[PDB]
This record gives C-alpha cells, sequence and structure tokens, in this order.
C-alpha cells in the first residue's frame, strides 16, 4: 500500500485544522 | 470503494482513535497534534470536532472522520504547507528524511513497524541514491500511487 502516502495525509490533516 | 482504500481509513483513524473504542475525542485528537509539534488548546479541538460532529455528541465517529478527510484534505495543498509537512519528517532539519527520523515520526504518530518497512520506504522515495529522502523526493513520492 501507500505507507508514506497514508501518513503525509495525517500529517497534512493536522497542519490544516489548526487553521 | 475498494477494501484497501477502506483498510486505510480505519488505519488513519486508529492513529487517532488510542483507546480503540470508536470516537475520537478532543484528548485523543490534541495527542497527535502535539505529537506533530502542534498546541492546540481544547477549545480549538473542540471546534475542529464541531465542523464534522453530525451527531452533535462531541466526538467524532468513522464517517464524521471521513467527512473531515474529504474537506481538509485536497483542499488543494501549497509549497510552504508541503514543506511544514516535510519539516515533521525531517526531525533535525538537515534538509534529508534518514530512515531513522521516517521510523521516528510514524512511531511518534502511533503506527508501529519494523526497520526492514522503513528501509524499504526510503528505498522507494530515495531517486538519486543518496539513502535519504530530500524535498524534491519527498514531493515527487506523493504523485505516485
Ligand atoms: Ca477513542
Ligand atoms: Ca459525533
Ligand atoms: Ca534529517
Ligand atoms: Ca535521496
Amino acid at each position: 500500500r501507500r505507507r508514506w502516502k497514508l501518513d503525509f495525509s495525517i500529517v497534512s490533516l493536522c497542519n490544516h485544522l489548526t487553521r | 470503494l475498494t477494501e484497501e482504500q477502506i483498510a486505510e481509513f480505519k488505519e488513519a483513524f486508529s492513529l487517532f482513535d488510542k483507546d480503540g473504542d470508536g470516537t475520537i475525542t478532543t484528548k485523543e485528537l490534541g495527542t497527535v497534534m502535539r505529537s506533530l509539534g502542534q498546541n492546540p488548546t481544547e477549545a480549538e479541538l473542540q471546534d475542529m470536532i464541531n465542523e464534522v460532529d453530525a451527531d452533535g455528541n462531541g466526538t467524532i465517529d468513522f464517517p464524521e472522520f471521513l467527512t473531515m478527510m474529504a474537506r481538509k484534505m485536497k483542499d488543494t495543498d501549497s509549497e510552504e504547507e508541503i514543506r511544514e509537512a516535510f519539516r515533521v519528517f525531517d526531525k533535525d532539519g538537515n534538509g534529508y528524511i534518514s530512515a531513522a527520523e521516517l521510523r521516528h515520526v510514524m512511531t511518534n504518530l502511533g503506527e508501529k513497524l519494523t526497520d526492514e518497512e522503513v528501509d524499504e520506504m526510503i528505498r522507494e522515495a530515495d531517486i538519486d541514491g543518496d539513502g535519504q529522502v530530500n524535498y524534491e523526493e519527498f514531493v515527487q513520492m506523493m504523485t505516485a500511487k
């Protein structure tokens, strides 16, 4: 699968949430 | 909708759902965000939840998490915010993600994997052959399947 893409996604989400 | 996509949603959800009870609390959301270097307040965390808390019970369940991922990902990631994410992985900030640094963020997040699996990921993204992942390589990896 896409291990790095999934983790990247979580990091990008968290960055996005702290708006 | 494939079983693999579902498995990926589950994996992501379970990184937040630390106690495995099927809801993400402000405590749990905050735990993940702290591990990634941020320091949101309890009220800020609640505001995050409220955006997607369709049933109004104050916490994030699986479909509400899917909604959060649907919205708050593929906003349109700009250069600066991609660099922010890279900076999370490049712990020491020398411009190169090592296998050890990759291992560290993943472990901090709540992922569990062997050094073997980390090496594999690195080697996959390492276009120029130095055994590490620089910014360009990092960006390029996210465009692959
Ligand atoms: Ca929970
Ligand atoms: Ca809810
Ligand atoms: Ca580094
Ligand atoms: Ca490299």
